[PDB]
């Protein structure tokens, strides 16, 4: 009976952080 | 005290508050439903009984009381 | 001429800031704990903790340094200090919302002991990195900055500590009107062994 | 000196983090989550600004990195705070994990809305400063509680798989908190009495 | 109540307060010095016995309260 949104977030851990780096990285860089 | 003497206060008291009469209270009937009785209506019949006889009864424990027989029981309790 | 108008449109500005600033963050805390009393708590306790804050900044600047306070310094000290203490009370409110089923003095006591640390951390961090700022060449930021710095210890260190649970203590169910809550539970029986 | 306030303020939440967490690589992850915020709310707000979406001065500026980097440390604080209390309780890895979204989930995202929304009423203001400070600090806030709510558990979720890295260090109890909450308790008057003398000794 | 039934309902307060095992807690144990229990958690203890079994017991009291037996047989005697 896990949550639904911790579970989504404890599963795709490693895309959801790669995401975030991706998006400031190009924020601060362009 | 006896059942029928708290059952006969409590009519009284209950008719005064509301308007039903004393024979249709009886101690199986639920304020609720049988008697349609308010927790507002059901404060002031903790007050009336407080000021005339004594018997203390909070707001939390109106809560749980239901029925007429219940209320008995709680008053009973006390003694 | 030109710094008489930025005065009376900072008097104006700090006004509307400080109306709206309480009554946004009144909205959400009840929205939030769907308490009433307890948002008013929470706010009443932070604008109390505000009016120190002031008096220890006024103090430290302009009798200590001899630095009168910047006229832009006031509204960007209070906007802050006003948020991070209702997030602060708001924080130790949801604690002992959560653990009051076991009655409110023991749930209160829970509620301290746990969170009491992390909130004490988080806290000092935040006055001291508020506080940093003073290293600036400007001294208006580096005002700033130790006043919500001072604001940030009076609040962690005193309103947290003992207002908002003497006053929730005091007020007992009340605290958290309209929803109904116990003072204590029904009265168990000494366990079995 | 907008660069040498950050260095220091750096510096100091290190040492404070390294005198709370007594451990280097809980640090470590608190440091990185505190930079990927600051560097994603100062990212949004440069670039934003330099569409000439709104003007920019220098309190601004400066008030965002010092509230995001102070957010972004706040808000790892709580989450970690949380799951390290759930752990010591004894709960395993996973339910501590999740215990603490559960308990924490909601007030982070509350207090990050507060301090979003409080800065929003600058732009109801007058003065052309107060004026413009109002839609950046809005936007760097949202930018560091989005990056706080997502990556904080995800970060928390990778890093207590690997090793013995977010146990706790110091198994203590708080016994001044059990005696500050005792006192609160028995006599909320006299202590509520002497907050308030406290308190209105400002109005000097 | 017996006194086997009070032991332990004082003892899991006074692990949850201090840290103390039930198995330590007998009642010719001494708070100040057998258990090494100040006046603070003395009155800890009894806000956790008012609130989970109603026992009220004032600081006076506690005052004059020296071993767990002692707490005990001032149980009985509200009882
Ligand atoms: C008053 C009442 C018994 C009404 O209950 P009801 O909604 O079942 O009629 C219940 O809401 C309650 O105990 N509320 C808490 C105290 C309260 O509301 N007092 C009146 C505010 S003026
Ligand atoms: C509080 C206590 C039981 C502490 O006793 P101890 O010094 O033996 O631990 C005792 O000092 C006492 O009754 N003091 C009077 C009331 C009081 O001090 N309340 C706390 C002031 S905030």
């Amino acid at each position: 009976p896990r949550p639904r949104l911790p579970w989504f977030l404890r599963t795709f851990a490693v895309p959801i952080i790669l995401a975030w780096v991706a998006v400031v990285a190009i924020l601060n860089t362009v | 005290a006896t059942q029928e003497e708290i059952i006969a206060g409590l009519a009284e008291i209950i008719e005064e508050v509301t308007g039903i009469e004393p024979s249709e209270v009886t101690p199986e009937k639920s304020f609720v439903d049988d008697l349609d009785i308010d927790s507002l209506s059901m404060v002031e019949i903790a007050v009336q009984t407080e000021d005339k006889y004594g018997v203390k009864i909070p707001d939390e424990d109106l809560a749980g009381l239901r029925t007429v027989g219940d209320v008995v029981a709680y008053i009973q309790k006390l003694e | 001429a030109t710094y008489n108008d930025m005065q009376i449109g900072a008097d104006y500005d700090l006004i509307i800031v400080a109306a709206s600033a309480l009554i946004l963050i009144f909205i959400i805390m009840m929205v939030l704990t769907r308490a009433v009393v307890a948002a008013a708590v929470i706010v009443g306790t932070v604008v109390l903790s505000l009016a120190s804050a002031f008096g220890l900044s006024v103090l430290l600047w302009q009798h200590i340094v001899g630095i009168p306070l910047h006229w832009m310094v006031l509204p960007m000290s209070v906007i802050v200090l006003l948020a991070v203490g209702a997030d602060y009370n708001l924080l130790l409110v949801s604690r002992m919302k959560e653990e009051i089923h076991a009655g409110i003095r023991t749930g209160i006591i829970r509620a301290m002991v746990g969170t009491g640390a992390v909130v004490t951390a988080a806290g000092l961090v935040f006055a001291f990195t508020m506080a940093s700022m003073a290293v600036s060449s400007l001294i208006t930021i580096g005002q700033v900055g130790t006043t919500i710095g001072l604001g940030l210890l009076f609040d962690t260190l005193v309103v947290r500590s003992l207002m908002t649970p003497s006053i929730a203590t005091l007020l007992g169910r009340w605290f958290w009107w309209p929803q109904r809550v116990r003072e204590r539970p029904v009265p168990s029986k000494w366990p079995t062994p | 000196s907008m660069k040498l306030i950050e260095g220091v303020t750096f510096a100091v939440i290190t040492v404070m983090l390294l005198a709370v967490y007594r451990s280097v690589i809980t640090t470590l992850i608190v440091l990185a989550m505190v930079v990927l915020g600051l560097s994603g709310a100062r990212g949004i707000v440069a670039f934003l600004g330099f569409y000439n979406v709104f003007g920019l001065t220098t309190f601004a500026t400066n008030m965002v990195v010092t509230l995001a980097i102070a957010a972004a440390t706040d808000y790892a604080i709580f989450l970690i705070g949380r799951y390290q209390e759930a752990r010591r309780a004894g709960e395993d890895r996973e339910s501590a994990y999740y215990t603490m979204f559960h308990g924490t989930a909601h007030v982070v995202l509350a207090s990050g809305l507060t301090i979003a929304g409080a800065t929003l009423c600058l732009h109801f203001t007058r003065l052309p400063y107060f004026q413009t400070m109002g839609v950046p600090l809005a936007i760097g806030m949202l930018i560091v509680v989005a990056a706080a709510l997502t990556a904080g558990p995800a970060v928390i979720s990778v890093v207590s798989r690997f090793g013995k890295t977010l146990e706790p260090k110091r198994f203590s109890r708080s016994p001044g908190w059990h005696r500050v909450g005792t006192a609160t308790v028995r006599w909320p008057g006299a202590i509520l009495v002497c907050a308030v003398v406290a308190a209105l000794i400002g109005l000097l």
